[PDB]
C-alpha cells in the first residue's frame, strides 16, 4: 500500500526513495505515539496517516474509511446547494467510480461542461464539492485568455523570451496541488 | 433602407439585416411581383436552409400580387424537390401565382391570416405576330393552364373540372373560404 | 443620408442607424404610402421584437398618407397575432388604412398627438374591363369595405351603424374629436 498510495499522492519524488521515506516514517510514529506496550505491527491505517501529511491532504482521500462521505455526498450537497438534483447526482456517480477502481487509466477523474444559466449555482457546486472531498480549489478566468498570445501564460513562455522563469499558472497550480478541483468559467470566450 | 439587428454570440456581436436574421430562423419572404430574379433569390435561400438542417421545416411568407408563371415553377419545383416541408403563410393577399405557391406547401402546414385574401384566375399571357406563330404560342399557353389546374387539384384535392370552372374567370376567396375550398387546413390563430 | 448613432456597450462600441437604434428600444416608425415591401419590413421588425422580449410593449408611430388596403392587412394581422401590445402613436397624417392601424393598437395603449390629423374614408378602388369581370371585382371591394367596417367597430367600440354611416363620405377628424369617437384613448400628457 505504501508504494501504491505514495505514487498516487506523491509525484514529486521518485518511487524508490519515496517508498523508503513513508515506510521509515511510519516506524517513527510507533516510537512516540504509543504510551506503553502497544501494538508493534504497522497496519495499513498507520501508513495512510503519514503519507497524508507528506501530501498535505486531510487524510480523507487516501484513507479507506471515507466511504461514508462518498455514500452520502449527493444528499450532503443538496443541503448546501439545493436544486437540480440531476446535476448533483451526476457528479457523485463519476466520483464514486473514480475512487472505486473503475477510473480511467490516464484520463482525468472527470470532465464536465456545466451548460446552464447564471445563478443556478454552477460554480457553487464546485467550491462545495472541494470542501466535501477536502482538496484545493483552482479557479481560472477564461475571459482573460481571449487573445492568441494569452495561452502562453497558462503553460509558460518558451526559452529565450520573457516569462520563461515563470513555470505557468495552470502548470504550477496542478503540480503544487495534484489533488484539487479545476474550474474554468466562461470557457466559450476562451 | 433595411434595419440591422444584433444577435449576441460567445465570441462577438454579429450584425445582420432584418431579412437575413429571419432567414437564419428558416423564414423566407416572398414579396412583390414574381420574377426570374427575385425567384432565384427565393430558391437560393431554400437550398441553403436544406443543407443547414434537412429536418426543420421552412416558412415561406407570401404577400405577392402575382407575376410571371415561368419564374414561379422554379420556386414550386424547388419546394417539392427539397426534403424539408415548406410552410406557406398567406400575408395580405395571394394572387393566382401566389395562391399556387401557397397551396403547394406540405399538407397540414399551409395557413392564411383571418383577414388575408386569395385570388385565382387563368394566365393572362398574350402573344402577337403572324397567324402561324400565334397558333404555336396559343397551343402552349393552354398546356400551362391545364398543367396549373392539374397541380392545383392534387394539392387542393378538388377535381380537374372543378378547378377549371373556378379558374375560368377571376375569383376572390376569403380566408375562411380558403379552408372550405381546400387550399389550407385552417387559419393561423394558435400554434 | 440617415445618421449613424453610436451605442455604448460593455463589449465595445457599435455603429447603428437612427432607425436601427430605435428598433432596440421597441420603437418602430411607419411613413409613406403603404406598399408590399414596406409592410413586410414592419412585419419583420415586429417578429424580431416578439422573440427578444414578449412582455415589453412595442411602439409604432404612424405618419403615412394611406396606401393599398391588401398590404396593410399583413401589418394588422401581425400586430394582433404577436403577444406584445403594440402602441400606436399617430404623429401626423393618418388616412383610412393609416387610421386602421392606429385603431388596431392594444386597448389602453393607443395614442395621438394634439395637432395630429386623422381622416377615414371607405376603401377606394377601381377596375375596368368586361362586364362580367367588373362585377367580380365590384363584389370583392364591397366585401373588403364590410370587413374593414366590421373590424373598425370592434377595436373602436362604436356601433357598426355609425361606422358605416360616416365612412361613406370623406371625413376628417382632429385629435380631440377622436377621443369622442373612441378612435384613440387619449393624447400624450408629456
Ligand atoms: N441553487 C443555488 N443554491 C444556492 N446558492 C445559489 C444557487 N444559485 C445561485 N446561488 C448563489 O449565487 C451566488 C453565485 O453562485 P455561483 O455558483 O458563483 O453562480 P454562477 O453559477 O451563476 O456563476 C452564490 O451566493 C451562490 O450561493
Amino acid at each position: 500500500a505504501a508504494v501504491e498510495l505514495a505514487v498516487k499522492y506523491i509525484n514529486d519524488r521518485h518511487l524508490p526513495d519515496k517508498a523508503i521515506d513513508v515506510i521509515d516514517e511510519a516506524g517513527a510514529r510507533a516510537r512516540l505515539m504509543p504510551v506503553s506496550k502497544r501494538k508493534k505491527t504497522v497496519n495499513v491505517a498507520d501508513i495512510e496517516s503519514v503519507v497524508a501529511r507528506i501530501a498535505r491532504i486531510p487524510e480523507k482521500s487516501v484513507s479507506q474509511s471515507d466511504r461514508d462521505t462518498l455514500k452520502n455526498l449527493g444528499d450532503r450537497l443538496k443541503m448546501l446547494v439545493f436544486g437540480q438534483d440531476k446535476a448533483i447526482e451526476a457528479l457523485t456517480e463519476a466520483i464514486k467510480m473514480a475512487r472505486a477502481g473503475l477510473g480511467h487509466e490516464h484520463k482525468p477523474v472527470g470532465s464536465f461542461l456545466f451548460a446552464g444559466p447564471t445563478g443556478v449555482g454552477k460554480t457553487e457546486v464546485t467550491v462545495q464539492l472541494s470542501k466535501a472531498l477536502g482538496i484545493e480549489l483552482l479557479r481560472f478566468d477564461m475571459s482573460e485568455y481571449m487573445e492568441r498570445h494569452t495561452v502562453s501564460r497558462l503553460i509558460g513562455a518558451p526559452p529565450g523570451y520573457v516569462g520563461f522563469d515563470q513555470g505557468g499558472l495552470l502548470t504550477d497550480a496542478v503540480i503544487k496541488h495534484p489533488h484539487a478541483v479545476l474550474l474554468l468559467d466562461e470557457i466559450e470566450k476562451a | 433602407l433595411v434595419p440591422m439587428v444584433i444577435e449576441q454570440t460567445s465570441r462577438g456581436e454579429r450584425s445582420f439585416d432584418i431579412y437575413s436574421r429571419l432567414l437564419k430562423e428558416r423564414v423566407i419572404f416572398l414579396t412583390g411581383q414574381v420574377e426570374d430574379h427575385m425567384a432565384n433569390l427565393i430558391v437560393a435561400q431554400m437550398l441553403f436552409l436544406e443543407a443547414e438542417n434537412p429536418e426543420k421545416d421552412i416558412y415561406l411568407y407570401i404577400n405577392s400580387p402575382g407575376g410571371v408563371i415561368t419564374a414561379g415553377m422554379s420556386i414550386y419545383d424547388t419546394m417539392q424537390f427539397i426534403k424539408p416541408d415548406v410552410s406557406t403563410i398567406c400575408m395580405g393577399q395571394a394572387a393566382s401565382m401566389g395562391a399556387f405557391l401557397l397551396t403547394a406547401g406540405a399538407k397540414g402546414k399551409r395557413f392564411c391570416l383571418p383577414n388575408s385574401r386569395v385570388m385565382i384566375h387563368q394566365p393572362l399571357g398574350g402573344y402577337q405576330g403572324q397567324a402561324t406563330d400565334i397558333e404555336i404560342h396559343a397551343r402552349e399557353i393552354l398546356k400551362v393552364k391545364g398543367r396549373m389546374n392539374e397541380l392545383m387539384a392534387l394539392h387542393t384535392g378538388q377535381s380537374l373540372e372543378q378547378i377549371e370552372r373556378d379558374t375560368e374567370r377571376d375569383r376572390f376567396l376569403s380566408a375562411p373560404e380558403a379552408v372550405e375550398y381546400g387550399l389550407v387546413d385552417s387559419i393561423l390563430t394558435h400554434r
